[PDB]
């Protein structure tokens, strides 16, 4: 919880069972530090075959953005004020069943320059 | 009562209650005059004060009926039954309805409201009557119960002085150790509450005031001084003025108790015969 | 107004006419609750 | 005037009929009674409790008897019209996630409970069923017949009145006395059921609910509830490890989970009071409870 | 969850930070139950466990593998 950018979480048993909706499910788990046990994404784990929960009423949600079938599966965290209104919060990208948080442009540049100086 | 919902129903002055009884008797007399069955100012017609005297004898009889009730009887149920009968009689003329049948209906409703839930056959068993008559009486109770609910205006809840009196006695012991024999004071206060129940003062004042009056009567009876309790009462909303108003109510309450007297048996017997004559005459309902 | 918890001599006294019953206590009838119930009804009204 | 039949019930029949007094359509409840029985109690005992309590309590979160008619043999009760029952909406698959609407329902229930508890009235049974939502969306307790007043002097107390699906452990153990905490336990079951959208604990009666309560929260320790063994009706179930609230219902609100744990505490004194729940952090949070203007409305 | 790619070097290495003669010696051949990986992998076992454990046997003790196969 010190720095979410500097944490990686995985589960080798989950890695064989992985592709598309599977990714949403893995993220949905719970123990992943990025996933919140509060917000709305917890209640989609409670709901069944939901197909539009992010629109009519709103809240913090996690949705797949871009997907490559074998490994690459990018997830985006949105905060909706109303249907047809989306506010992007952050992006968590999964490479080879390893979840990282997408580094900011300015934050990454500045920290690495500090390491170089 | 902080909960209220009965404050509008309670009448501040005894004179207001007497006028309401008079108008209800007059309304029945006017309906009979409209029918033309009986002339106005008929000898059969019963004066409201005479009807009130008959009710007071019946109120004493109702206390005797509650004492001889076959199941154990809650004190709150006894108070509720008396309160229901007086308010129903305030609403409608005493001559139109026999008091004993109405009192049985009030007692059955009082058990249901207080959750005593005495069985209707068990209540019939306590009454002594022919079995066919008991079944007819049970049917009468149901018809009267519907009328009583309309008279209640859907306000079954009643405020009873006994529960505040228990709280006041506990408060008195903790606030001051000066008072002695508190349990004997509680017994005398309960006896005073029973006298107030016979009087119309229960309708006139809120239950908490009646309970406080009973504690004050017990203190005077034992010679204990409540001046220290009066000073803590003075330290409350309205300051000294609130305490002075309470003292004025206590003095008026003593006057009501002294004015009230047990009804003469000979006059009650004449009233009972007149009530039977009113029942012998047939209203015939409405055509 | 009377508080649910007396936080006073009445709470310290912890005394009731029925005193304390273990079976009754587990279900309810806390001594403070019983004292508060009597006091609230006693303090009801008392003003015009 | 009868305009529509709101619902059919054996105890009483609900009609969506405009009042003769008021042109606007209003909810009307008419008692159903049988004169066939040789011995009768006249007005139904549960109906008698419901009418007096409704008249006594005037609150936005409590339904009130605006007018009633006793002139007819049937008794007609006038109440504010309610668009739909809460239970049917919850059992229906939600179109979207509504966690702030769930927070609003609980906040209204606690405020209504606090008002009746302040009046000293006790509600014996609280459940999603027998709960009505108006077009306004304000939550009101439709039935006060289940509710029974409690007093400091010892008196007969109803037992098993609470629903088998949502029953307090003390009621299952047949405790002689009942407390405000029993209502809080029922609210906790409703809150857990609301998140699931299905009843949190299945109750088939005969202590089946008690076995389920033991399975979900583990076996209660003697320290957790005093003299549980001493109570005359006591049953010892298998020592289940128990399920963490965030596993039975996936939800684990930073403050909501703590509130659910307090409601599910076996001891009534330990159980969070309605007043504490009003001051609870979960209700006072950045997510804002729905006023009911945006509450989902059928048709 | 909370666990990382396993706890890092600890215990035996702390012991090992000594000099000349101070470190503990090697452990004895625990000829019993151990826990390599996740399986118990206890000692004293055969190579081909009899099919009698876990399943029915449709073949008699003559077992002339070539004929029965």
């Amino acid at each position: 919880r010190d720095n979410l950018l500097g944490i990686s979480w995985v589960d080798s048993s989950w890695i064989p069972i992985l592709n598309s909706g599977s990714v949403l499910d893995y993220f949905s788990e719970r123990s992943n530090p990025f996933y919140d046990r509060t917000c709305n994404n917890e209640v989609v784990k409670m709901q069944r075959l939901t197909l539009e929960h992010l629109n009519q009423m709103v809240g913090i949600e996690y949705i797949l953005l871009h997907a490559q079938e074998p490994i690459l599966f990018i997830i985006r965290k949105q905060q909706r004020q109303s249907p047809a209104q989306v506010i992007p919060l952050a992006d968590y990208y999964i490479i080879a069943g390893v979840i990282y948080q997408a580094p900011d442009l300015g934050s990454v540049i500045n920290s690495r320059v500090l390491t170089a100086v | 009562h902080n909960s209220s919902q009965k404050r509008h129903w309670t009448f501040s002055s005894e004179e207001q209650l007497a006028r309401l009884r008079a108008d209800a008797n007059r309304k029945f007399r006017c309906k009979a005059v409209a029918n033309g069955k009986v002339l106005p100012n008929d000898p059969v017609f019963l004066e409201p004060h005479e009807e009130m005297t008959l009710c007071k004898y019946y109120e004493k009889r109702l206390l005797e009926f509650c004492s001889v009730f076959k199941p154990a009887m809650p004190r709150s149920v006894v108070g509720t039954a008396c309160m229901y009968f007086k308010r129903f009689y305030l609403n409608n003329s005493v001559m139109e309805y026999h008091p004993r049948i109405i009192m049985l209906t009030c007692a059955f409703l009082a058990c249901k409201v207080d959750e005593f839930n005495v069985s209707s056959p068990q209540f019939v068993g306590n009454l002594r009557e022919s079995p066919l008559g008991q079944e007819k009486a049970l049917e009468q109770i149901l018809e009267y119960e519907l009328l009583l609910i309309q008279q209640l205006n859907f306000h079954l809840i009643v405020h009873n002085p006994y529960r505040p009196f228990e709280g006041f006695l506990i408060d008195l012991k903790t606030r001051y150790p000066i008072l002695e024999n508190p349990e004997i004071l509680r017994k005398t206060a309960d006896d005073f509450l029973n006298r107030i129940a016979l009087t119309d003062a229960y309708l006139l004042y809120t239950p908490s005031q009646i309970a406080l009056t009973a504690i004050l009567s017990s203190a005077s009876r034992a010679g204990i001084t409540m001046e220290s309790y009066l000073s803590e009462s003075l330290m409350l909303k309205e300051n000294r003025t609130c305490l002075s108003q309470l003292l004025d109510i206590m003095k008026s309450m003593r006057n009501l108790v002294k004015k009230y007297e047990p009804p003469r048996s000979e006059e009650v017997a004449v009233l009972k015969q007149k009530l039977e004559r009113c029942h012998s005459a047939e209203l015939a309902l409405n055509v | 107004h009377v508080p649910e918890l007396e936080m006073l001599g009445r709470l310290g006294y912890l005394n009731h006419v029925r005193a304390a019953s273990p079976q009754d206590l587990a279900g309810g009838y806390t001594s403070s609750l019983a004292c508060h119930r009597a006091l609230q009804d006693a303090f009801s009204g008392l003003f015009w | 005037e009868k305009l529509d039949f709101l619902g059919e019930g054996q105890f009483a029949t609900v009609y969506k009929a405009r009042d003769k007094n008021t042109n606007q359509i209003v909810a009307i409840k008419k008692i159903k009674l049988g004169h066939r029985s040789e011995a009768k109690d006249g007005i139904n005992r549960t109906a008698l409790r419901e009418i007096k309590l409704l008249q006594e309590l005037s609150h936005p979160n409590i339904i009130g008897l605006l007018d009633a008619f006793g002139h007819k043999s049937n008794i007609s009760l006038v109440f504010d019209f309610m668009e739909t029952d809460l239970e049917v909406i919850i059992k229906d698959n939600s179109l979207v996630l509504t966690p702030s609407h769930i927070k609003a329902y609980m906040l209204m229930t606690l405020q209504g409970l606090e008002y009746l508890h302040q009046h000293w009235i006790l509600h014996r049974d609280l459940k999603p069923n027998n709960l009505l939502l108006d077009e306004n969306g304000v939550l009101k307790l439709a039935d006060f017949g289940l509710a029974k007043s409690f007093g400091s002097p010892n008196r007969a107390y109803t037992h098993q009145v609470v629903t088998r699906w949502y029953r307090a452990p003390e009621l299952l153990f047949g405790a002689r006395m009942y407390g405000v905490g029993v209502d809080m336990w029922a609210v906790g079951c409703i809150l857990a059921e609301l998140l699931l959208r299905v009843p949190f604990l299945p109750g088939d009666s005969d202590l089946d609910q008690l076995t389920r309560i033991f399975e979900t929260l583990g076996t209660p320790t003697e320290e957790q509830w005093p003299d549980m063994c001493s109570l005359p009706d006591y049953v010892t179930f298998k020592s289940f490890p128990g399920i963490p609230l965030h596993h039975i219902f996936s939800a684990a609100g930073d403050d909501l989970l703590d509130l659910i744990q307090g409601l599910f505490l076996f001891n009534p004194c330990a159980r969070i009071t309605a007043t504490q729940a009003l001051k609870m952090k979960y209700f006072s949070n950045r997510p804002g409870p729905t006023p009911g203007c945006q509450l989902p409305r059928p048709n | 969850a909370l666990p990382p790619p396993m706890q890092y070097i600890k215990e035996y290495t702390d012991e090992n930070i000594q000099e000349g003669l101070a470190p503990k010696p090697p452990p004895p051949i625990k000829d019993s139950y151990m826990m390599f990986g996740n399986q118990f992998q206890c000692d004293d076992l055969i190579i081909r466990p009899l099919e009698s454990q876990g399943i029915e046997r449709l073949h008699p003790m003559q077992f002339d593998h070539k004929k029965e196969l």
